[PDB]
């Protein structure tokens, strides 16, 4: 009775401020007496990031969960880097904490909570390939493109790129991008090993490029 | 955007060039590239220009831009669209600064090209 008439003030008074005003008093003694919903509402109305913050390093680690992770997504979409981090590390959620990792374009924290992570590889590294084609280390962004398993655009600008090198009179990169297609058509090659006429096209077309990246080089 | 009776009709022209043209692009998984390519054949690059964009393709787009004329144009899409073909394009940009005589811009794109150690001294020998 005595805890359901003090909630019941509390309500009242905080209903009648929802229309007239001081949402942070209102909201920070909302926050200790029941429903979190209404509070994070008048929040929200008001932008208040703090009082949410208070919200959440006061809230019960087991019950709060969903709340936290809202006010986290709030943060995220306000831009607040910092108050975005404690509340993915107050909810130890690994998607939510490599999302953030790659959204903030760096890989030392990706790298190490990857590490910790044994079951997410290419959620960083697929990120880390673009960034990689975003720099001019085209030779990096190969061979994380094999390594994924996708090729057939990386062959195309492997391609390309063999044109620039044999363009720009770099005969020896042009060598080495030949060897490297070669090396493609020869995993390609590794589909069963019965005589089926791609495999010999496949041969001798690996053959016929390993001799082509020889006359590169010598004639570089 | 009928092909058959396109080719057929090149075939009817006497017109050798325009089926070299074509003998050269049909090796292309894109038809709209093929379009866009005898829509040059045929003058006019309007129409060239917005089957490009149509199907996504700029590198093809980024050569004609080059070949035509506006080479500032051609290094802009470059950058905010491929960024692969920028060294090509800068080094084209300076081919044309030599033809034109002019051995500082030449020097100059040199430097921003991707080599520059044995190109300049090449020119330089060449004036003397």
């Amino acid at each position: 009775n005595s805890d359901a008439s003090r909630k019941d003030l509390l309500i009242q008074r905080a209903e009648w401020e929802v229309k007239q005003g001081n949402w942070k008093k209102g909201g920070e003694l909302y926050i200790q007496a029941e429903v979190y919903k209404k509070a994070i509402e008048v929040y929200v109305t008001n932008n208040f990031s703090e009082g949410i913050v208070e919200v959440c390093r006061n809230a019960d680690a087991e019950t709060q969960r969903k709340e936290i992770e809202q006010c986290a997504a709030y943060f995220k979409k306000a831009k607040l880097h910092q108050y975005t981090k404690e509340a993915y590390l107050k909810l130890q959620d690994n998607k939510a904490l490599l999302q953030l990792n790659i959204d903030l374009e760096k890989w030392d924290e990706a790298m190490t909570l990857a590490k910790a992570h044994p079951e997410f590889m290419e959620i960083v590294k697929l990120p880390y390939a673009n960034w990689l084609a975003k720099q001019d280390r085209y030779e990096e962004s190969l061979k994380a493109y094999r390594k994924i398993g996708k090729h057939d655009m990386a062959t195309k600008m492997l391609y390309n790129l063999s044109q620039n090198a044999v363009f720009e009179k770099r005969f020896s990169d042009a060598a080495l991008f030949t060897w490297m297609i070669a090396t493609e058509h020869l995993g390609l090659i590794r589909n069963m090993k019965a005589p089926t006429p791609e495999d010999i096209e496949n041969l001798m077309k690996f053959y016929q490029y390993r001799d082509d990246a020889e006359i590169y080089f010598a004639y570089s | 955007k009928r092909i058959d009776v396109a080719e057929i009709c090149l075939g009817n022209m006497r017109f050798a060039r325009g089926s070299k043209a074509i003998r050269e692009q049909k090796k292309e998984p894109e038809l709209d590239a093929q379009l866009a390519m005898v829509a040059i054949q045929l003058n006019m690059k309007d129409e060239a220009v917005k089957l490009y964009e149509q199907s996504k393709r700029y590198d093809l787009y980024n050569k004609m831009l080059q070949a035509e004329g506006n080479w500032e144009k051609a290094i802009q899409i470059s950058e905010n669209h491929d960024r692969i073909n920028l060294k090509n394009t800068y080094y084209r940009t300076a081919q044309m600064y030599e033809v034109s005589n002019n051995y500082e811009q030449a020097i100059l794109y040199y430097e921003k090209s991707g080599t520059h150690v044995k190109e300049v001294p090449r020119m330089l020998l060449e004036a003397g």
